[PDB]
C-alpha cells in the first residue's frame, strides 16, 4: 500500500475556480455531503499525475480544460474520526495526507462531466463563493480546508 | 496568537476579527474576557467575520456586545466590515454581499474607500411611521407644550420626525427632544432630528434617538433628515450630513428610488492576543 508508517494515505485535492472567483463544489455519490474533489495517489505516479487522472475520471476535465495556478508546498494532513477507521484492514489508514492544487477552468462549464467513470464518487456540482467551503465541509476536514483556502486566496483575489 | 484589528465607524469603536482564516469560537465567556480592557482587548462592540451560510453570498458577520450577547441592529458595523475584508485580502470585490442577524445586504466600497449602504425607500405614509395624521403632507403642525412647531415625518424602518433649526449648537435638544419623542401622535415614539440647513448639499444635525436620547452618530436619522428635506423641496439629490460623531453622505432620487448612505471606516490598529 501507499499508507506511510504513520497511517496516512497520500492524497491529492483539487480546487477549481472560474473567472468570477467561484469554486467548484461537488456532491458525493448517493450522499448528502459536498466537498472538493480529492483522490488517492497511485503507485508510481507523482502528485500532479494523480491530480490530472482524478480530475478527468471524477470531473471529466482534460489537461487542456484547466490551468494550474498554484499548489500547496508540503503535505496537509487530517485524521479520520476514529468512528470511521477500518481497524481490520491492514495496514490501517488513520488519516489522509494531501497536496492541494488550485486550477482555473479554462474551458466552458459544458466540459464538466461527472459521469466519465463507471464508479463515480460524485453525482453533482455547482459554483459556490470562495469561502463557502470552509463552513460547509465536514468537520474533520475543516482545518485543512481553512489552511488551503487561506493559502490560495491571494491568487484567486488577484484575478478579475 | 489570534489576530484582530481595531476600527472606528459611526462614532463607535469596533474590535474586528477574521474568523474566516482563523479557527475561533466566540462563547459569551470569551467575549466578556475580550471586552475587559485589562485582561483582554477592550471594545465597544466586537465584529466577527465568518464564512457565508449561503453559496451566493461572500461572508457572514456578527456583532457582540461587552456582555457577550449577539446584537441585531440593522446595518450596524457594515462600513468597517466591508473595508476590513478588503484590507485583509479576504476579497477584492467592491460590491460585497453579506448576511447579518438582520438579513442580507449588498455593500459597495467606493474608490475613495468609503462604504455605501442601500437603506431602501423612505415611507411618508403616516400609517406606517406610525403617525396620528389624516394624510401625508410635506409639513405638519404640532403643538408641543407652549410652542407650535413645524416638522416632516418619515419612516425608514423606524419612525422619524425632523424639524429645521437655524443652528444645532443653539438647539433646544434636551428640552424639546423628549417632548416630541414621546408625543401622543407617535404611538411607538419617534426619533426627533434637528436639522440646520447650511446649503442645499450640506447639513449639520443632532438627533434625539427614540429611547436613548442624543447619540453622537445615528445613521437612520441622517437618512431621515435628508429624505424629508428633499421631499420638502429644500435639498439637492446628494447631501453631506455632519453629526457630532462624524460626516455621512446621503443620496436619494426621490420616491420610487432607494436611498443610499455612504460613510467612512477608520482602520486604527492591528493586534495579537493569546486565548
Ligand atoms: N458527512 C460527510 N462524510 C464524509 C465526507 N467525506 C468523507 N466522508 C465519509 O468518510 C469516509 C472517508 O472519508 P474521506 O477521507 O473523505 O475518504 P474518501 O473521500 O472516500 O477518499 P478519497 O476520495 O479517495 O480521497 C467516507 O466513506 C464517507 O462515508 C464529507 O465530506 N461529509
Ligand atoms: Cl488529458
Ligand atoms: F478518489
Ligand atoms: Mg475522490
Ligand atoms: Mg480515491
Ligand atoms: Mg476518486
Ligand atoms: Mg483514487
Amino acid at each position: 500500500s501507499m499508507i506511510d508508517d504513520d497511517g496516512y494515505r497520500p492524497n491529492v485535492g483539487i480546487v477549481i475556480c472560474n473567472r468570477q472567483g467561484q469554486v467548484m463544489w461537488a456532491r458525493r455519490f448517493g450522499q448528502h455531503s459536498w466537498q472538493f474533489p480529492q483522490g488517492g495517489i497511485n503507485p508510481g505516479e507523482s502528485a500532479e499525475q494523480a491530480m490530472y487522472r482524478e480530475l478527468f475520471e471524477e470531473v471529466g476535465l482534460s489537461r487542456k480544460d484547466v490551468r494550474i495556478l498554484a499548489s500547496t508546498r508540503n503535505w496537509l494532513r487530517y485524521k479520520l474520526p476514529k468512528r470511521l477507521v477500518r481497524w481490520d484492514t491492514k495496514p490501517v489508514c488513520i488519516g489522509q495526507k494531501q497536496k492541494w492544487f488550485l486550477l482555473q477552468l479554462v474551458s466552458g462549464d459544458a466540459e464538466i462531466n461527472m459521469q466519465t467513470s463507471s464508479t463515480p464518487e460524485f453525482d453533482g456540482w455547482r459554483w459556490v463563493s470562495y469561502w463557502y467551503p470552509v463552513r460547509q465541509v465536514v468537520s474533520f476536514k475543516r482545518d485543512v480546508y481553512r489552511r488551503v483556502m487561506k493559502e490560495f486566496a491571494s491568487v484567486v483575489m488577484s484575478l478579475a | 496568537s489570534m489576530q484582530f484589528s481595531k476600527m472606528h465607524g459611526l462614532g463607535n469603536d469596533f474590535m474586528v476579527v477574521d474568523a474566516v482564516t482563523q479557527n475561533v469560537f466566540f462563547s459569551p465567556e470569551l467575549i466578556r474576557r475580550l471586552a475587559d480592557a485589562h485582561l483582554g482587548v477592550g471594545f465597544d462592540q466586537l465584529l466577527v467575520v465568518e464564512p457565508p451560510y449561503d453559496p451566493e453570498l461572500d461572508f457572514h458577520y456578527r456583532i457582540f456586545n461587552a456582555d457577550g450577547s449577539e446584537v441585531a441592529q440593522c446595518g450596524n458595523g457594515a462600513r468597517c466590515f466591508a473595508r476590513f475584508v478588503r484590507l485583509k485580502g479576504l476579497t477584492n470585490k467592491r460590491d460585497i454581499r453579506v448576511s447579518t442577524a438582520n438579513g442580507r445586504m449588498v455593500l459597495t466600497v467606493t474608490d475613495d474607500d468609503l462604504v455605501r449602504v442601500n437603506m431602501g425607500e423612505p415611507n411618508f405614509e403616516p400609517s406606517a411611521v406610525p403617525f396620528r395624521a389624516n394624510k401625508a403632507e410635506k409639513t405638519y403642525i404640532m403643538r408641543a407644550a407652549e410652542q407650535t412647531i413645524l416638522c416632516g415625518v418619515v419612516s425608514m424602518g423606524n419612525p422619524h420626525c425632523v424639524i429645521q433649526v437655524d443652528d444645532v449648537d443653539t438647539a433646544a435638544v434636551e428640552t424639546l427632544g423628549p417632548v416630541l419623542e414621546s408625543h401622543e401622535r407617535f404611538p411607538e415614539r419617534a426619533n426627533i432630528g434637528f436639522m440646520q440647513v447650511v446649503k442645499r448639499e450640506h447639513i449639520r444635525l443632532r438627533v434625539y434617538e427614540r429611547g436613548a436620547g442624543e447619540t453622537q452618530a445615528c445613521g437612520s436619522g441622517a437618512c431621515a433628515a435628508v429624505a424629508v428635506g428633499i421631499q420638502q423641496g429644500l435639498l439637492a439629490e446628494e447631501v453631506r450630513v455632519e453629526l457630532p460623531g462624524g460626516r455621512l453622505d446621503i443620496a436619494w432620487k426621490g420616491p420610487g428610488h432607494p436611498l443610499y448612505m455612504t460613510g467612512p471606516a477608520v482602520h486604527v490598529a492591528d493586534g495579537f492576543i493569546h486565548l
